[PDB]
């Protein structure tokens, strides 16, 4: 993994040593080259994973998440440079440096063998994240509202640290390869119930789980576009990636300890989709859309069948590209009207014809139109949870109806109908914006031709 | 505009549309009469329908009332 | 092209044309038009390509995996022996998925081939599909997403205990 | 038909039950019936790939019609005689079913007549 | 119940401008200033059949004959119907007739 | 098989070529609509060659050409089932689409986005042919949702109109409710069997098929707009008239019926599902026919005519006659697509007037439109030996002589009579009488695109039923022995419907003052299903969201 | 926007009620808050629960598709009352009568279908007969076994 | 602005309900599988 760590670090000298007017050109060009070389990680095997060294490994789960992470850095740079153009030069380089350091922690996080090494990096990603959201965020409101920092660290980060420390004492190691052979069953015990919650609550909050999700809409309304892109696309998948790994050592206690979280996810899947129908803020609508989609991933991970793990991996990648594109589409409107209200500017298809095509494609993938990988992932989770209990088809089906409703409602409200009379500064879509959208959707649709490389290790 | 609009009057027609409308109206009636002549059974009935009250006890194998 | 024994097909019986109408058969004429405008030009192009291929002849091979001890022979917590047995079990699991796929493809090919008589003429294919699916279910069903040779063996021993017990009951 | 008014409004005791009839021995009342003879062998229908519902006691006339239909193409008007033989052979079968229903009804009346001849 | 004298005057003044504006939407003769019989129907159709039928079937036939049909069970025919009195091409077999039908 | 299979795929591949050429390959936006019509016309010719081979010797194939994905023991491939139903439906749909596209070349002439309109019709056709030829459930799902989205994009064509956006989103809502049944079948077939292939499903032939078949009945209920999920089809009239012609004939609405026909080997042996689809169809066929009696919008009447005929198709499925249900899909596509093209011809002449109360006196003013409308109306109402008679007549005979629900049979016969009433209603108010339209007369049907497009469907509406019914092979034993009063029931109630409708129409001329009735308001307002359901259901959901 | 032109806490005193009424461009007699409870509406006006389809379509609205003027207070549930969603326009038939006729129609048809199952229609014919033991072998029956024979006789 | 400011500024019951619906179903299903009374003849995908 040093062939990706070292070039990523070298983006920092490159950014600080570029000519003043070349910082965006230089970093975007070279970060796209790192993204190109990330495709060499797809040297996967049917039986073994790609174990590079004592610290890092890659398997079919982390590999697609790594490629998505490395793809997103150039896209974030393209999306950020317009609104940072009035920023002074030293602050543009610090902003770029935060994004590079965020990628450095993410690629290391997804490949760490040792779960304690994963924990330190899994938390180090918050330092660049909060700095980006707060220092370049919209308002004076605190994303780390204090209550959320306390609840998360007390009920999430700290219990996970103690559980991991406890596990290594008992097992003698937290290397994930070792945990595959030395795993022992978890018997019923009040102490074991608390180990289970400790091992899972941190990832539940980051997913987020329904009932622990109110932080996510607040963060999106405050974050800059790059913040929303990384947060939606990857940072939520850190919780999903963590659960897919740590559930190896939690059986068979997950057989019953998962019921409350499945209930929260199955019900919260419908409650958050319905909320999307009465959202007045695009960024909030997309944020609640992510909660609904990540409810499927939690259910898939907790019932742990081969089909649900394949569906979970596909869902995480598909949502990453789709939710990121939706935030970029909303941001482009915001950069003209300077408001997140969804009802303010209407009938935009009349004024921006091609951008309306990007909107339609983003909405069709969001509502899981076949054969997009959005549906492939969602169908697999639906197929698996039907076996878990046939009644779930009712809740899964109803959510499919509602998801189509708010996806097209968002498309209809903003793109169709009569345009707003007094808004007279809607300039034609820039090449930068059109290319930003097409770099989201083309890879998303091309993956329909070869879905196996996003189906994870269970494939 | 080879057909001028008129005010409060019957529109100007062409011969081509009137002749074609009549040819296909007359085709429909020729077809219905031609088929009815040759396939009248399809409308009235292909085969006779027996009256079961006529079948004798011998052929239905009904034993005499005292057997 | 493929192996006829693995993917069997019965001998084809096509009845001879026995026309009883003076009208020309437009299908036979379109067949000649196809055999002339489409097949022959296509065949010429392919034959040229296959000539280039014959000039350059190189070979690829089907990888062979020597057998190693199973998980039943590994020492507890001996990862070095558990690793090789675990990889071997995964390879066999992947192969067994494709053995079931071959049997399903036979069943589906049979149904289409037999037309309206498939219920009687595909009973052998149905029986074979039934037994293979049963054997696959016995091995690998209900192991979970975190399956392994160890959990496969635990399932087997549990099944072996139930079989052994019902023998006493008999 | 009138038979439905009889069974639902009138006396259902002397009306054949469609889902269970015949309820009397086939020989009863018949000094030695003949069995129905099937012309088409069982392999012939299998080769012809007849639909199972079509593999009844008329299949030989359908096997003939399907052969002529293939052999007269393009002429899709070339098999009216083969088609009519199959249609007629099916009509005769339908009439035979109509006799069984009447036979079952007549007998159910004979039973009733004899049951109430006794108690009298 | 009609227009007040100011209402009529405002309407008249907006009529002049509105009608002048619409007259100004008409295009000049030069505008837009752009930058720099059976055979015909047969050629258009003949070239269409070649590009949109012949080439596609050449590619499809090549694909099916040499790439699809060379893999097992990719194109599965329904077996032809055999009727009594047929002659099998592959073997020369002769399917026997059916029994003599009873009169009908 | 080399010619059969090659020509089977070139038809599909050919229809996608105008889509690929949109990437500026010799692009000639001068006449893209003409290019699309030509591709359909050539696609019709090539599709007729496999059809002849099937007609000849019953040849059928499966083409599983591309292996897409394997999920352990579930291999997914791009597989096309080129069988009885695909053979015969594809030429009909291509023939009908060819006429609708030539008609659209005239109807949509002034639309600035003419090219985009024709691209959407082509995609709308492609997703239907993915549906019909699909050989596994996943590929069937791609087409199933494909038509749904194109329905949304074409119903909401005029996107500045809020009513158009509301009808487009209504179609999606009602159709995705039906898709719960589709995924339920997919989940059941994957779990209880181990396949989404139709071949392995029929080979295993489960008896405990209530759950997967209730899922398919629900999926067909929404897509083909049976009672319960039906209001969206009338609402879909917001789209341009050429959209309604395709929607109501050779694409979306018959997909629900087509799905149940595909699975007849399962519905054969399930008397419970047969009883559900019989009753489900029977109420639909009557209820929608009753609604059409009092409608005044010409597009609404024809839209309810479709729901009533789709109800009759669902009845045919429920009396265990799937091959007659298919024959009705084929025949119905001819005269129903024509009726929409005749309404559009009238609507266009009268400057976008769709209310029959503002029509009248068109019998001579529009002679060729009148001829096609009369032929179309007679074909719809089962006039002997026209295209509609070869399916409707046999369906009523087969329903009469089956072991059937008695109430469903009576409701099916009354709906047949009502068909003659609203068909008369269109002829009486649109063509007869004195003109009731504005004083500046722009009536002009003299356009070769309009004449030729309607003429081809008129020829189909005369001979298509006879030609098809004489070429398809027997798959059932048609029941031809039956009493006279059951044999002639369909014709008799059709004739009494015509007689009973003349009296009602003529009383509109008496100088008597009407009096509204509870029955009249019930039929006019569509039984109040939209007014109650479309207000109450959104209210409960939307108010629930905020709190 | 300043903080004094924004929604605030529930108004207690008539002086405040005046201040909020002015804040919302409403007259004092028209203004009324929502009931003071945990719902958290604040001092936002409670406006008539009507859809935008009831507003004069001919008036020259600033937002013609929403039929809203600029500066006019927006109903709380406005996004639920846009012309694409809930409509409250007066109906030609009273709401309660509509529900009784619709439910009465569905109730009467469902009952009648149940009766139709109880008393099915059928023709006066015996069962269809099939050869070879009711097609025992064709229906996939086991050929190692022998079926108890079914015999059909001529009538 | 005032509208979107105010807007942007039952409960456990359904969760308890759904818990008993699914928990009961999966207990009935689990019992049948151990008694061999549940048909899974061809079920090998999960
Ligand atoms: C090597 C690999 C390298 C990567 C190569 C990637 C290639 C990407 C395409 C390059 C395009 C370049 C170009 O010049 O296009 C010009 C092309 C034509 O120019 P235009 O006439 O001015 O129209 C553009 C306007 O925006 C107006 O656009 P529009 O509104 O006319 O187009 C809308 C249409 C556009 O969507 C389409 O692309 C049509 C094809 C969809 C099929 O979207 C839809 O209709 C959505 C519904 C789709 C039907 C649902 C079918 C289900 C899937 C069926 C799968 C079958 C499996 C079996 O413009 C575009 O379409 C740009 C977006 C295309 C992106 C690809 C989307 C694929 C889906
Ligand atoms: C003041 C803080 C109070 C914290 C209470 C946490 C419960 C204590 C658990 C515990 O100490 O159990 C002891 C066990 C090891 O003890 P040992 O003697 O080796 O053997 C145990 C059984 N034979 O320990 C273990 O097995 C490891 C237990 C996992 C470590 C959990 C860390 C404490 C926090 C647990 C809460 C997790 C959930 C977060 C709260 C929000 C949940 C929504
Ligand atoms: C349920 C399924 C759901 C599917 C959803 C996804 C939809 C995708 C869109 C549909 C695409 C259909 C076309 C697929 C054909 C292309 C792929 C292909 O043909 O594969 C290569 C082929 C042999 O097929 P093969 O790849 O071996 O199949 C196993 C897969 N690895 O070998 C060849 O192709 C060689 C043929 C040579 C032909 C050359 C003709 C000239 C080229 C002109 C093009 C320019
Ligand atoms: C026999 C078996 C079949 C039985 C099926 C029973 C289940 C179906 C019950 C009916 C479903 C509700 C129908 C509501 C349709 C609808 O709301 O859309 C139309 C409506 C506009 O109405 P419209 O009259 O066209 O507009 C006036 C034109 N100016 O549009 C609107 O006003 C609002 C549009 C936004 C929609 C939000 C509200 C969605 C309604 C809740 C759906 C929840 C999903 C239910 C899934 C249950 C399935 C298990
Ligand atoms: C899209 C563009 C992508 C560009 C990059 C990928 C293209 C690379 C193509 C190189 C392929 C060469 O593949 C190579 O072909 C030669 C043909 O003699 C073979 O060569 C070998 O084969 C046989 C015997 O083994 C002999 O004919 C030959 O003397 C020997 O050297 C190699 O065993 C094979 O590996
Ligand atoms: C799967 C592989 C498929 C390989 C296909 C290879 C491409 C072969 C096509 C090359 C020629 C395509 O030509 C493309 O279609 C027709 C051809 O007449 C043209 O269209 C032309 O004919 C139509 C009617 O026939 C007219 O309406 C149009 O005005 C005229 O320009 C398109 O403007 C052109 O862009
Ligand atoms: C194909 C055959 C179809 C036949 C369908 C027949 C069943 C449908 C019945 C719908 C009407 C039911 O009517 C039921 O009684 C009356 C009106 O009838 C209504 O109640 C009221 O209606 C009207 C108006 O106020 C009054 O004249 C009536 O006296 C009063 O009872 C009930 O609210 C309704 O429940
Ligand atoms: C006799 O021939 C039976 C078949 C003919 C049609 C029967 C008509 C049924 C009358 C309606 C009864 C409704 C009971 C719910």
């Amino acid at each position: 993994m040093l062939k990706y760590i070292i070039p990523t670090i070298m983006l920092m000298p490159l950014t600080w040593l570029s000519k003043n007017n070349m910082i965006w050109v230089n970093s975007t060009a070279h970060s796209l080259l790192i993204s190109f070389t990330s495709l060499l990680l797809m040297n996967q095997f049917g039986d073994n994973s790609l174990n590079f060294s004592l610290l890092f490994f890659s398997d079919s789960l982390s590999t697609p998440l790594l490629i998505l992470t490395m793809w997103l850095l150039p896209l974030m740079l393209m999306a950020s440079q317009h609104h940072l153009s009035k920023e002074n030069l030293t602050r543009k380089k610090l902003f770029i440096t935060m994004l590079i350091s965020l990628q450095l922690f993410l690629i290391m996080t997804f490949t760490a063998m040792e779960l304690i090494l994963f924990y330190i990096l899994f938390e180090a990603t918050l330092v660049p994240t909060l700095i980006i959201i707060t220092r370049w965020g919209n308002q004076t409101e605190r994303l780390n509202a204090g209550l959320y920092f306390l609840f998360y660290t007390l009920a999430g980060s700290l219990p996970l640290l103690v559980a991991l420390i406890y596990i290594q004492n008992t097992v003698g190691s937290l290397n994930f390869l070792m945990l595959q052979y030395w795993v022992q069953p978890v018997h019923n015990s009040w102490s074991n119930v608390f180990m289970w919650l400790a091992c899972m609550m941190a990832f539940m909050v980051k997913m987020p789980l329904y009932g622990l999700h109110l932080w996510l809409p607040k963060a999106h309304v405050e974050a800059p576009i790059a913040g929303s892109m990384v947060l939606a696309a990857v940072l939520l998948k850190l919780g999903g990636y963590g659960m897919l790994r740590i559930t190896l050592i939690l059986n068979p206690m997950t057989d019953f300890m998962a019921y409350p979280f499945i209930m929260l996810s199955l019900w919260g899947m419908i409650m958050t989709s319905s909320i999307c129908l009465r959202q007045t803020d695009l960024k909030s609508l997309i944020a609640y859309s992510s909660v609904s989609h990540m409810a499927l991933v939690i259910v898939a991970i907790l019932i742990q069948t081969p089909w649900s793990y394949m569906g979970a991996t596909a869902l995480m990648i598909a949502h990453g590209l789709t939710s990121s594109m939706l935030f970029c589409l909303a941001n482009s409107n915001y950069e003209r009207i300077h408001s997140r209200t969804m009802i303010l500017a209407r009938g935009l298809q009349t004024l921006l014809p091609l951008m309306a095509t990007w909107w339609l494609l983003a909405s069709l993938t969001n509502l899981a139109l076949p054969p997009t990988i959005n549906l492939i992932g969602e169908l697999f989770v639906v197929m698996s949870t039907f076996s878990w209990s046939n009644i779930t088809i009712i809740l899964m089906g109803v959510n499919m109806v509602i998801t189509a409703l708010y996806s097209l409602y968002m498309l209809i409200m903003t793109q169709r109908g009569k345009y707003t009379y007094h808004i007279n500064n809607i300039s034609p879509s820039f090449t930068r914006e059109n290319a930003l959208m097409s770099l989201h959707i083309l890879p998303l649709l091309l993956l329909t031709l070869n879905p196996k490389i996003i189906l994870g290790p269970l494939y | 505009a080879h057909i001028e609009p008129r005010y409060r009057q019957f529109p100007q027609l062409t011969r081509s549309q009137v002749i074609q409308a009549e040819f296909f109206s007359a085709t429909m009636w020729f077809w219905i009469l031609w088929r009815f002549w040759h396939d009248s059974d399809a409308v009235l009935g292909h085969f006779p329908y027996p009256d079961p009250s006529q079948w004798t006890d011998e052929e239905l194998g009904i034993p005499p009332d005292d057997e | 092209s493929w192996d006829k024994d693995v993917y069997p097909e019965p001998p084809r019986r096509t009845p001879a044309p026995s026309p009883q109408t003076s009208l020309p058969n437009p299908i036979t004429y379109l067949t000649k038009a196809f055999d002339l405008l489409v097949d022959r030009p296509v065949t010429l192009v392919r034959e040229f390509i296959e000539r280039q291929h014959a000039k350059n002849k190189y070979y690829y091979y089907h990888r062979e995996f020597r057998r190693v001890p199973d998980i039943t022979e590994c020492q507890e917590k001996d990862v070095l022996c558990m690793f090789e047995a675990e990889m071997q079990w995964r390879r066999d699991y992947k192969v067994d998925q494709e053995i079931v796929n071959i049997i399903q493809e036979r069943l589906k090919a049979c149904q289409q081939r037999e037309g309206e008589s498939h219920r009687q003429n595909c009973a052998k294919e149905l029986e074979q599909f039934t037994q293979v699916v049963k054997a696959y279910q016995d091995r690998y069903h209900d192991l979970g997403a975190h399956y392994s040779a160890r959990k496969c063996l635990a399932k087997q021993k549990q099944r072996m205990l139930a079989e052994r017990k019902a023998a006493k009951e008999a | 038909g009138a038979h439905l008014a009889r069974r639902y409004l009138g006396d259902a005791s002397v009306e054949p039950d469609p889902l269970r009839m015949p309820t009397f021995p086939p020989d009863y009342g018949f000094p030695e019936r003949k069995e129905r003879e099937m012309v088409a062998t069982q392999q012939e229908m299998n080769d012809a790939q007849l639909v199972l519902q079509q593999r009844d006691y008329c299949a030989h006339y359908l096997i003939r019609f399907l052969k002529c239909k293939r052999d007269s193409f393009p002429n899709f008007l070339a098999c009216k005689h083969e088609r009519h033989d199959w249609d007629y052979c099916e009509h005769l079968d339908y009439v035979k079913r109509m006799k069984e229903f009447e036979r079952e009804r007549r007998l159910l009346q004979r039973k009733k007549r004899r049951e109430q001849r006794e108690a009298d | 119940s009609g227009y007040t004298p100011e209402e009529k005057l405002r309407l008249q003044q907006l009529r002049e401008l509105r009608r002048r504006w619409l007259k100004d939407q008409e295009l000049s003769p030069r505008e837009p200033v752009l930058p720099p019989n059976v055979i015909y129907k047969t050629y258009r159709h003949s070239i269409f059949a070649f590009t949109h039928v012949l080439i596609p079937v050449w590619i499809i036939h090549y694909y099916l004959k040499y790439h699809v049909t060379t893999k097992p069970y990719t194109i599965v025919e329904k077996k032809p119907r055999i009727f009594p009195g047929d002659t099998i091409l592959e073997t020369g077999e002769v399917i026997p007739p059916m029994k003599e039908f009873p009169d009908q | 098989m080399n010619m059969f299979s090659s020509l089977s795929l070139v038809t599909l591949l050919l229809l996608t070529m105008p889509i690929m050429m949109m990437s500026f390959n010799t692009y000639k936006p001068s006449n893209y609509p003409l290019y699309v019509k030509t591709a359909i016309s050539y696609a019709f010719i090539t599709s007729m060659i496999p059809t002849m081979m099937f007609i000849h010797s019953g040849q059928e194939l499966i083409i599983s050409n591309w292996h897409w994905l394997t999920i352990q023991t579930l291999k997914l491939s791009l597989s096309f089932k080129m069988d009885y139903f695909s053979m015969m439906f594809i030429p009909v749909a291509l023939f009908v689409t060819w006429s609708i596209m030539e008609f659209s070349m005239w109807y949509m002439y002034s639309d600035p986005n003419i090219n985009k309109f024709f691209k959407y019709l082509l995609l709308f056709l492609i997703t239907m042919l993915i549906l019909v030829t699909a050989n596994n459930l996943f590929q069937l799902f791609i087409g199933w949702e494909g038509v749904g989205i194109m329905s949304f994009l074409l119903i909401g064509w005029w996107y500045g109109r809020a009513d158009a956006n509301t009808a487009a989103l209504q179609a999606i809502l009602y159709n995705r409710i039906g898709d719960i049944g589709f995924i339920l079948a997919m989940a059941w077939f994957l779990t209880n069997l181990n396949t989404w292939d139709l071949q392995q499903i029929f080979m295993l032939n489960p008896s405990d098929s209530n759950m997967p078949l209730i899922g398919l009945a629900l999926a067909a209920t929404g897509k083909s707009a049976q009672f319960g999920l039906h209001p969206w089809l009338p609402s879909a009239m917001e789209g341009p008239t050429p959209v309604s012609a395709l929607l109501h004939s050779s694409t979306m609405v018959v997909a629900g019926i087509f799905l149940l026909i595909r699975f007849y080997p399962l519905t054969e042996n399930n008397k419970y599902i047969q009883s559900i689809t019989l009753c489900l169809g029977a109420i639909t066929t009557l209820f929608t026919a009753m609604c059409a009696l009092t409608q005044n919008d010409i597009k609404k009447i024809i839209a309810f005519s479709t729901s009533s005929q789709l109800g009759l198709m669902m009845v045919t499925i429920g009396i265990n006659q799937p091959y007659l249900a298919f024959l009705h899909i084929c025949t119905h596509a001819f005269f129903k697509a024509m009726l929409f093209m005749c309404s559009g011809s009238i609507i266009h002449s009268l400057n976008d007037e769709q209310d029959i109360r503002k029509m009248g006196g068109l019998f001579k003013a529009m002679p060729f439109t009148t001829t096609a409308l009369i032929v179309g109306s007679l074909a719809l109402t089962g006039m002997p030996f026209l295209t509609g008679f070869y399916s409707k007549d046999l369906i009523i005979e087969a329903a009469n002589t089956s072991y059937t629900n008695a109430w469903a049979l009576l409701m099916t016969l009354i709906a047949t009579s009502f068909t003659a009433i609203y068909s008369t209603r269109i002829i009486f108010f649109a063509l007869l009488g004195q003109p009731r339209f504005p004083t500046l007369v722009n009536i002009n049907e003299n356009n070769p695109l309009l004449i030729n497009s309607i003429k081809r469907l008129l020829i189909g509406s005369l001979f298509a039923g006879y030609i098809i019914s004489n070429n398809i092979p027997p798959t059932t034993i048609p029941q031809m022995t039956m009493p006279y009063y059951l044999k002639t029931t369909a014709l008799i109630v059709t004739i009494l419907g015509f007689i009973l409708a003349l009296e009602i129409s003529n009383m509109t001329k008496n100088l008597k003052y009407h009096y509204p009735s509870n029955a009249f308001k019930f039929s006019t307002l569509l039984g109040y299903f939209p007014t109650i359901m479309h207000r109450l259901a959104p209210y409960m959901n939307l108010s629930m969201s905020q709190k | 926007i300043t903080k004094d032109m924004l929604p605030g806490p529930y108004p207690k005193t008539p002086e405040e009620r005046a201040a909020a009424a002015k804040k919302y461009n409403m007259r004092v007699e028209d203004y009324e808050p929502y009931p003071d409870d945990g719902t958290g509406y604040g001092d936002y006006p409670k406006l008539p629960d009507r859809s935008q389809q009831e507003r004069d379509p001919w008036y020259d609205w600033d937002h013609p598709d929403l039929r809203l003027n600029w500066g006019e207070p927006m109903h709380w549930d406005l996004d639920m009352y846009i012309r694409n969603r809930v409509d409250t326009s007066p109906t030609p038939v009273n709401w309660n009568l509509m529900c009784k006729h619709l439910f009465g129609f569905v109730a009467f048809m469902l009952f009648m279908f149940w009766v139709g199952e109880t008393y099915p229609a059928y023709q006066p014919v015996g069962p269809k007969q099939y050869p070879y033991n009711n097609l025992y072998l064709e229906r996939g029956g086991d050929p190692n076994k022998e079926p108890e024979p079914v015999v059909h006789y001529e009538i | 602005v005032r509208w979107t400011y105010a807007r942007s500024a039952f409960g456990i019951g359904p969760l308890v309900f759904w818990y008993y619906v699914f928990k009961t179903d999966r207990d009935r299903k689990e019992k049948l599988i151990q008694e061999g009374k549940l048909d899974r003849t061809f079920n090998i995908s999960y």
